[PDB]
């Protein structure tokens, strides 16, 4: 997940590196890379939220037991 | 017709000085997406390079093999490499410069 | 480069009836949509699709054979064509095809009961008659496997085709929509008798879009008072005159003749275009 | 930064452990996944503006002086988004050997 | 000016909030306690409006959600957004059904021993990205599989005109071939559901609540 956040975020760059590259309208196919890297990237983003309460939940449960 | 005919050859002379300068952009930048995203999108807006800041500092060595001036002596091949291309290129105490060669007025690069 | 903003419509007039297709399926017992028989059953629009797909193959066959060169500038306008093209949602060759099997289906047809009604049903009427009931369930299940199944169906359905200026409530502004006076009085109404702020020709219509190049109408060419009404249709064009610079490959003075020049007096529905009052 | 829990150490010696001491270390881990999870909505939010601030680059620009400010905002604002991933991943590091004993307990128990 | 504005903002309100469940429980000067869900309890605030005046008008009107009603989870995306009051009044109506649709399927799991053994290894959960969309995935953990049923707001030309339908549909990363331990309930689904164009389900607000449940029929 250490890797996850960081390419994400280098890549919502690099998906639009092409988006201004064209720059320096708009086609369809960068416009729907970059709808799905910022959906995944919230997806992830809960994905990892979820995994920590999964993981505080058993810390609490093991250290009461 | 001079007028159009000079239109077109600046518009030319315009979209072969930005393949130059993206194809050198993308390698002299490559470590650093900030940096690139920021100068492309500066030069797109139309700012010199003397004005934007850099977060990086570039090694010396490019610096000092661009110019030559020192210890080594430039290549006569890299003489005719860069008069073959059509920018001249050089960095100025961890800067280049970029100067319209056909131009000398203030060239609006904004959108 | 002019026939770019005439293509966006041409493009946005196709993936409306395939979005009815789709809206039909699900319940083919509304009346309301039964517009989408008529377009398909009538039997020169096939052919006539078809020879604009003609010609827009041999138009893009001739411009590759025969490209700019001199010019790579001016070679935009040329490359925009292409890219249109296969940038569509709905490919034209799988559209291609479905038109060319209704022709086919809808030949056979006759042959096994001679009937010369269809002919004005298909055409006119845009409806099927109760008799031949069983000729409009073909439609319903053979148009989903044919096309579909090579486009986005999600994209499709919520694709904003609104704008097409098709129906009359889209014509005209929603204050004078309706009737106004008894149909005792007459049909014809006097202008005195229209409200304060409908008593101008300018508030008669939607004055937003093109009719004839299909281009977005900006503040300049509304204000000029150079644009021009049907007075059969309420069609609002700028046809015949100049353009702004704004609207050319390059922003220049120079004044050239466009193909609107055509409609400089007769409208598209043959009706006479007049210098719009300001 | 501190190593409260060593590395290289067993489940059950980190039991062990953690069953004295008055439980410093369980309030130390419960604030730090307190701020994590009071940390995870603000970087949405603050990404969201980021995507809108994006998205409306062709409004209220009228002076170049403006593009100067706002994009000099903008690139310190994807400063502080990196500065925060960087504590983000001293934070997960920092629980990192508490994780640690999540996948030995698990293969144990298989 | 006090009295004022709170008149103005109940008249506005009656306006925009003609349902049947529609009611008042307490009023404050500086906040607002209004029922307007099919809650039983008489004195649960289903929504809390505090009060901030001006010499002329509400500074800001703030949404609060009680803890017991399921729409507590839109509270910081409320928070944080400075939108009309009178959309928001509106995105809550329409809304309103699906809140309670979704507060049934999670009281459904949220349930106290029943005494039964039914460790249900499927977990449900609310997935939020913006105001736009709410989402909801089903953690599996024993068996390490996931469903997601994404919810937007998608704007579908409509005669022409523009509606806003609830787009209950599975993500385009389900292209879950017939290979998955788990893939037979998702096929199931799309079997027996895919208004449908095979993907997407656009629903109307007012048939959303039974629909749903039409589809956790099948979950439950």
């Amino acid at each position: 997940y250490k890797n996850k956040l960081t390419v994400c975020f280098d890549d919502i760059l690099k998906v639009g590196a092409e988006m201004m590259m064209q720059q320096q309208g708009f086609s369809q196919s960068q416009q729907k890379l970059l709808k799905e890297k910022v959906k995944l990237f919230h997806g992830i983003l809960d994905d990892l939220e979820t995994s920590l309460s999964q993981s505080s939940s058993y810390l609490e449960t093991l250290t009461a037991l | 017709f001079r007028k159009e005919e000079l239109l077109l050859k600046d518009l030319e002379i315009r979209k072969l000085e930005i393949s130059s300068r993206f194809k050198h952009r993308q390698e002299i930048f490559k470590d650093s997406p900030m940096d690139l995203f920021m100068s492309t999108l500066g030069d797109c807006l139309g700012i010199k390079d003397e004005e934007m800041l850099t977060s990086c500092t570039i090694p010396k060595a490019v610096v000092d093999h661009i110019n030559g001036s020192g210890k080594r002596k430039p290549t006569k091949a890299a003489q005719r490499a860069r008069d073959q291309d059509s920018i001249d290129i050089s960095i100025k105490d961890n800067k280049l410069v970029m100067k319209s060669k056909f131009n000398k007025s203030n060239r609006s690069y904004s959108i | 480069h002019s026939l770019i903003p005439v293509a966006k419509w041409f493009v946005k007039f196709i993936t409306y009836l395939t979005q009815e297709i789709l809206i039909l399926i699900n319940d083919p017992t509304n009346k309301e949509y039964t517009l989408v028989h008529g377009i398909f059953g009538a039997k020169m629009s096939r052919t006539l699709i078809l020879s604009i797909l003609n010609e827009i193959k041999k138009v893009t066959q001739i411009v590759a054979k025969f490209p700019e060169t001199s010019y790579p500038i001016l070679n935009e306008s040329s490359t925009f064509l292409k890219l249109v093209l296969s940038e569509s949602p709905v490919d034209f060759e799988k559209f291609e095809t479905f038109l060319v099997d209704v022709n086919n289906k809808f030949i056979a047809l006759c042959e096994q009961q001679p009937s010369q009604e269809r002919e004005f049903s298909l055409l006119v009427k845009a409806e099927i008659p109760p008799e031949y009931a069983k000729v409009g369930d073909f439609l319903l299940q053979y148009a989903n496997n044919a096309v579909i199944s090579h486009a986005n169906a999600a994209a499709v359905y919520f694709a904003d085709t609104s704008g097409l200026k098709i129906s009359n409530s889209e014509f005209f502004n929603p204050e004078i929509f309706h009737l106004l006076q008894p149909l005792e009085e007459g049909l014809i109404i006097d202008t005195d008798k229209l409200p304060i702020k409908n008593r101008t020709s300018k508030s008669f219509s939607k004055l937003l879009y093109d009719d004839v190049t299909c281009d977005k109408l900006s503040v300049s060419e509304i204000s000029d008072g150079k644009l021009k009404r049907c007075s059969r249709c309420g069609s609002v064009t700028r046809a015949g005159n100049i353009i702004s610079s704004d609207k050319t490959i390059v922003p220049t003075s120079i004044q050239t003749k466009r193909w609107p020049t055509m409609y400089t007096r007769l409208c598209i529905c043959s009706g006479m275009l007049f210098e719009m009052d300001g | 930064m501190d190593s409260i829990i060593p590395a290289g150490v067993k489940l059950d010696d980190l039991q062990v452990i953690l069953a004295k001491n008055e439980n410093e270390t369980r309030d130390k881990v419960c604030k730090q996944i307190n701020e994590a999870r009071d940390e995870i909505l603000p970087l949405r939010l603050q990404f969201n503006e980021f995507i809108q601030i994006m998205a409306n680059i062709d409004q209220e620009g009228s002076k170049q002086a403006d593009r100067m400010a706002k994009y000099l905002h903008i690139r310190d604002k994807i400063l502080q988004l990196n500065d925060r991933f960087q504590t983000l991943s001293s934070h997960l590091e920092a629980l990192q050997p508490l994780f640690s004993t999540v996948p030995e307990y698990l293969k144990t128990a298989d | 000016m006090q009295l004022v504005v709170l008149t103005d903002v109940v008249e506005r309100l009656h306006k925009n909030f003609e349902s049947e469940n529609f009611k008042i429980i307490a009023l404050q000067p500086n906040e607002i306690s209004f029922k307007y869900l099919s809650n039983n309890d008489e004195d649960d605030k289903d929504c809390t409006i505090k009060i901030s005046t001006n010499d002329d008008s509400i500074k800001n009107l703030t949404v609060q959600l009680s803890p017991s009603n399921p729409q507590h989870i839109i509270q910081p995306f409320l928070d944080n957004s400075k939108m009309d009051y009178h959309f928001i009044f509106s995105y809550l109506q329409f809304t309103s059904s699906l809140f309670k649709a979704l507060k049934v399927i999670l009281n459904e799991r949220g349930g106290k021993f029943h005494e039964s053994g039914s460790q249900y290894s499927t977990m449900v959960n609310i997935g939020l990205h913006n105001l736009n969309e709410y989402q909801i995935v089903y953690y599996n953990p024993q068996a390490g599989t996931k469903i997601t049923i994404c919810i937007e707001l998608k704007t579908v030309l409509h005669n022409g005109r523009d509606k806003i339908q609830f787009h209950i549909h599975f993500a385009d990363v389900a292209h879950i071939t017939t290979k998955s331990p788990a893939y037979p309930m998702m096929h199931q689904v799309r079997n027996q559901v895919f208004i449908r164009l095979g993907n997407g389900v656009a629903c109307d607000p007012s048939e959303i609540e039974p629909i749903l449940m039409e589809i956790h029929n099948i979950l439950k």
